[PDB]
C-alpha cells in the first residue's frame, strides 16, 4: 500500500495547488471557475476513494 | 461613429423642438386655464376657446405624427420604468442619473475589492505553500504566473 500512501500525499499536494489555482482564477477572472471546481471536485473523490481501499 | 455622430446632432435637434412644441403646449394651457378662472362668458370668448382647443390639437398632432416619422431618432431613444415614476413621484431624475451612475462605481470597486483581497489571499497563501513545502516551487510559480497572465485589459486605467 506504499504507492497508495504516496498516491495520497500527491493528491494532497494536488488539491492545495487546486484550491490556490481556483484563487487565481477568482482573483482575474470568475467565469472559468466550473473547470478549476470540477477538478477539485475529482482530486476530492479520489482522495475518498483511496481512503476507502486502504480501509479494509 | 460618423453615423452616430450625425444622428445624435438630430437627437440633440428634435429634443429642442420637442421642447419647444411642449411648452407651446403648456401656455396654450396658461391661457385655457386664465380663461377658465376669468371667463366673461362671452361669445368671442367662447371662440377664443375653440381656437385654443384647435392650436392644442393641431400641436399634439404634429408632435404625434412626429412620433410615427421614420425620420427620427424618437424610436431609437430608450426609456425606462424607473425615471419616469420617478418623475411621477416629484423628484428630480437628474438624482436618478446621479445615483444609478453612483451604482455603476460602487459596483466596479466592490468587484475591485473582491479581485485585490482574492490577490491577497492567492499570494499570501502562495509563500506560506512554497515556505512549508520547499517541493512545490516549481509548481506554485507555475500557477502564480499563469494565474498573473500578460496585461491588456490592466494596464490601462
Amino acid at each position: 500500500y506504499q504507492y497508495k500512501i504516496q498516491e495520497l500525499r500527491k493528491l494532497l499536494k494536488s488539491l492545495l495547488l487546486n484550491y490556490l489555482e481556483l484563487i487565481g482564477v477568482l482573483s482575474i477572472n470568475p467565469d472559468m471557475y466550473e473547470r478549476k471546481v470540477e477538478n477539485i471536485r475529482t482530486i476530492l473523490v479520489n482522495i475518498h476513494h483511496l481512503l476507502n481501499e486502504y480501509r479494509p | 461613429m460618423n453615423g452616430n455622430s450625425t444622428n445624435n446632432e438630430q437627437l440633440q435637434q428634435e429634443l429642442a423642438t420637442t421642447q419647444d412644441q411642449v411648452a407651446s403646449i403648456i401656455e396654450s394651457f396658461v391661457e385655457l386655464g386664465v380663461s377658465i378662472y376669468d371667463f366673461p362668458g362671452t361669445p368671442e370668448a367662447t371662440k377664443g376657446m375653440i381656437t385654443n382647443l384647435q392650436r392644442n390639437v393641431d400641436r399634439l398632432y404634429k408632435l404625434n405624427v412626429r412620433s410615427n416619422d421614420p425620420q427620427s431618432s424618437l424610436s431609437k431613444v430608450d426609456i425606462p420604468l424607473e425615471v419616469v415614476q420617478y418623475i411621477e413621484d416629484g423628484r428630480n431624475p437628474d438624482i436618478y442619473t446621479r445615483e444609478f451612475v453612483e451604482a455603476i462605481r460602487r459596483s466596479n470597486q466592490y468587484q475591485r475589492g473582491k479581485m485585490h483581497g482574492l490577490k491577497q489571499l492567492r499570494d499570501s497563501l502562495a509563500d506560506k505553500i512554497v515556505d512549508e513545502f520547499p517541493e512545490l516551487k516549481e509548481p506554485v510559480e507555475d500557477i502564480i504566473k499563469r494565474t498573473s497572465p500578460i496585461d491588456n485589459v490592466s494596464n490601462t486605467h
